[PDB]
Formats: structure tokens, C-alpha cells, sequence
């Protein structure tokens, strides 16, 4: 075994709904592009 | 002149001095409708559509009350710990039924969707005007990943 | 499937509405409003006693 | 089993040397940065006190469903905690009502006493 | 960011494979080369010791991430509970010795109004 900060969002509901929503919009259309590439 | 202010601030009230209501001579009106009445008056006079007038009643006499008291009052632990039980459950039990009153929650929550949001929205703006700033700076940085990237793999191919 | 569709699975779109004088339904939803927006007020609390010295260690 | 905090199952638990009492690694690890106590005995415990001490895996069931699942659990522990902090404030309120009307019998009692002395010095006359 | 023996933001950071820590190429090397050693747990090392491939990252910012936050939210609210837990089991427990007292008082106010008004009867009648 071998510290990093995000800066939460002023706007951080979001989380629970839009955030998340667009993680796993992310995760798909990018890897079934990927298996088109 | 030490002595005279601990004696008054003891013997003012034991619910006063302690710890933690809205004047209503109607909820003592309706609540009568004797030692209930005794209460609503006490409870008026200390707070002091409200009217006092209480102010010669209220340490002598008090400790020798508490002491007779206390003379007439295991098993005595386990009645009071069932007790506690049933009205735990009774405590439970009508905060069960609810989940008039509704529109109270909703005007509740308009005092705080105002007074919450408007803090939010100065706390969002005073941090916007900051981090907006900050923001550009951060994200323009991330492109420039996306672009140290793309031409690192060519780099890498064409080596 | 969500990607071959080009649909995404849609999310709980009820906290932000809402309606007064509702019922038994409307009191959660109100009582919802209140616990996330104490939350919330707690969460830009947190944020703005260190402001923009997180952003800028970043 | 439980963790006497949170309510959970730890992944990770702690006892106290202090009070008995299994705690999970987070939680009293944020307690103890806070002040420097054990959470139900308040007993002065540190970090270096604690010695680090099942696990059955959920499935649920046979995705999008699941994102609904996790908003209505939120949702829920949401009005859970909110029901049992009214409750705390009312009974703390209905508490204060009794110790007025307490302290209000008993010198409804001082005079009811003179009532009874004043009785006693006629009925020797 | 930071070199652990000089302090400086280190221009060449190689990392060794005993004690995890980011050193500085330079400085590092002088210390092996004065002893075969880690700085830091003075365990053995040697300079081929000290030291992604395909997959392009994006930077650390607010999906572990929002899943290491969730943890945050729930573990501060959990510890919420035990604020009203604990605080609950002091009013209560206040709240029966008070009711006891309480019973226990009032079935001597209603001797006391018996006693007092029965010797306002008794007296009044002689």
C-alpha cells in the first residue's frame, strides 16, 4: 500500500436523481461504442 | 446582595430555572369546560391576548413540601419502567396514523423552502461568483487532458 | 439494451412538483421537502466554511 | 450482530475497552474526532483503545428497477428519521407540561396545609 | 506532489516498491547510493527497485466518487439517529420519574382536600 479532494458541486436531489442518472448514461453508450470500435 | 439573588433566582420557578408556549386564556376557558385550572394560571404568570397579574405566591415552605412529599411516596422501579413501556407504544402508535394538520407541515416547509432557499441562493451566488471562476479554470484543464491523451496514443502508435 | 434503445431508465421526478392541500401521499412528499432541504442547508454549510480554498487545492 | 450507532451489520467492527460494546471502525472513529468519549457510557476513550474484532451477501432477486429501489429506500429513511425527531421534540414538550403543573400542586399543597393548621387551632378551642 | 526527505515539489517522482511513498529520482538515489535503504522504513532497496498502459482516465471529481459520497451522507446521518436516540432516552426516563412523582403527589393532594374540608365540617357543625 502507498490525498486527493473533489470539490463537491454548490449545486450538490441532484445527486440522487441527475448525477447519477448521467454515470450510467456514461457508462452505456460509451462502452457499446466501444464495442463498436 | 449575592446571598438575596441566589435565594430569588432558586425559588423563582423549577420548570423556569430548568429548561425548556403561546398565551391562550380559551385553552384554559375550554380546558375547564381544579388542579388543572391551578396549572394554566401558574403557567401564565411565569411567562410574564394575554393578561398577568400573578406575582406574589412563589423557599421554606417549598423544602418542606418537597420533603413531606417524598416521605409518601424494586417494585417501584419495574411499575414505572412498564409504565414507560405503554407509553412508548402509545408515542409510537399515533405517529404511526398520521404518516388540518397537513396544511401546517406544508406552511412549515414554505418557511423553510423561503428562509433555506435564500440562503442557498446567496450561498450558491457567493460561491458561484468564486467557483464559476474556479470552475472554468479546473475544467479547461481537464480538456487539456483529453487532448495530452489523443495525442499520446498516436505518439505511442506511431513509435 | 439501454444503449442499443437510446433510452435511459427515467428517475424519481416527484420530489420537485409536489402540490399544498394534498393527502396522506402529499404530507410524505412534503415531509420529504423539509428533511433533504435541512440537508441541503447543512450540505452549503459545510461547503462555504472552507470555500474556495478546496476548489483551488484541488 | 448490530452496531450500537448506526444500526448495521459492521464490515469492519471495533470494540471499546471502556464500556462493552461493539462499535463500527467509521462511526466511532468520527465520534472520538469529535470529543473524546465512548457514545453510551461518556468515558474518556481514545483511538488506540479500541481493538479491531457472518457476512452473508444480499441478493436480491433476478436493473432499472434497482435505481427506483435506492431512491424509495432514501426516500423512506428520509421520513424515518424526520418522524422520530418530532416525536423527540414532543415528548421533551409534553415532559416540560408536567414539572409546571409538579411545582404548581405543591404549593397549591403549602396552602391547602394552612387550611388544615388553621382547622387544627379552632377544633382546640 | 510533495517529496517525503526534501520537502520540494519533486520534478523527477519515482515511487519505491518497500515503503509506498513518492521520492524525488535525485534524492532518492543519493540516499540508495549511500546506503542500500528506504528512507522511510529503512527497509532494503536498490535503484531498479525504485520505479497507466491503454485505458485513458478522467480526473478525480463529484462514479466511486458518488458512491464513497452516498457512504458520507448515510454514516453522518446515522450518527444523527443516535442525537435523538440517546437524548430520547434521558427525557424519558425524566418523563417516568416526573409521572411517578406525580402519581405519588396527587393522591396526597386528595387527602389533604379530604382532611381539610372535613375539618372545615367537623368544626363549622360544633
Amino acid at each position: 500500500e502507498i490525498s486527493a479532494q473533489q470539490a463537491s458541486l454548490t449545486e450538490s436531489i441532484p445527486n440522487l436523481l441527475t448525477s447519477l442518472q448521467n454515470e450510467w448514461d456514461a457508462i452505456m453508450l460509451e462502452n457499446f461504442k466501444l464495442r463498436s470500435t | 446582595d449575592n446571598e438575596r439573588s441566589n435565594i430569588k433566582s432558586g425559588k423563582q420557578l423549577k420548570s423556569r430555572i430548568r429548561k425548556f408556549f403561546a398565551s391562550l386564556p380559551s385553552p384554559k376557558n375550554d380546558f375547564e369546560i381544579d388542579e388543572k385550572e391551578e396549572d394554566a394560571e401558574i403557567a401564565e404568570y411565569e411567562k410574564e391576548e394575554d393578561n398577568f397579574i400573578e406575582p406574589p405566591s412563589q423557599p421554606r415552605v417549598s423544602l418542606v413540601a418537597v420533603p413531606l412529599a417524598y416521605s409518601t411516596l424494586k417494585n417501584n422501579p419495574q411499575s414505572a419502567i412498564d409504565n414507560k413501556y405503554n407509553l412508548l407504544v402509545a408515542n409510537a402508535i399515533n405517529k404511526e396514523p398520521h404518516m388540518e394538520s397537513r396544511m401546517q407541515h406544508i406552511t412549515q416547509g414554505r418557511t423553510s423552502m423561503k428562509i433555506q432557499f435564500k440562503t442557498a441562493m446567496p450561498p450558491t451566488e457567493v460561491l458561484l461568483e468564486s467557483i464559476q471562476s474556479k470552475v472554468e479554470s479546473i475544467e479547461q484543464l481537464q480538456r487539456k487532458l483529453q487532448h495530452v491523451q489523443p495525442l499520446e496514443q498516436q505518439n505511442n502508435e506511431m513509435c | 439494451a439501454l444503449y442499443t434503445e437510446y433510452l435511459k431508465q427515467r428517475n424519481n421526478k416527484k420530489r420537485r412538483t409536489p402540490d399544498f392541500n394534498d393527502d396522506d401521499d402529499t404530507l410524505f412528499l412534503e415531509e420529504y421537502r423539509r428533511k433533504y432541504p435541512r440537508i441541503d442547508t447543512s450540505r452549503y454549510i459545510p461547503n462555504e466554511s472552507s470555500e474556495v480554498s478546496l476548489l483551488g487545492i484541488v | 450482530m448490530l452496531c450500537a450507532i448506526s444500526g448495521k451489520v459492521p464490515r469492519r467492527p471495533v470494540l471499546s475497552p471502556k464500556s462493552r460494546t461493539i462499535f463500527e471502525k467509521s462511526l466511532l472513529e468520527q465520534y472520538v474526532k469529535d470529543t473524546g468519549n465512548d457514545p453510551i457510557t461518556n468515558e474518556p476513550l481514545s483511538i488506540e483503545e479500541i481493538v479491531e474484532i457472518a457476512q452473508q451477501a444480499s441478493l436480491t432477486e433476478s436493473i432499472p428497477n434497482l435505481l427506483t429501489s435506492l431512491q424509495n429506500e432514501w426516500d423512506a429513511i428520509m421520513l424515518e428519521n424526520f418522524k422520530l425527531r418530532s416525536t423527540l421534540d414532543s415528548l421533551t414538550k409534553k415532559l416540560s407540561t408536567v414539572m409546571y403543573e409538579r411545582d404548581a400542586a405543591k404549593l397549591v399543597a403549602a396552602q391547602l396545609l394552612m387550611e388544615k393548621n388553621e382547622d387544627s387551632k379552632d377544633l382546640p378551642k
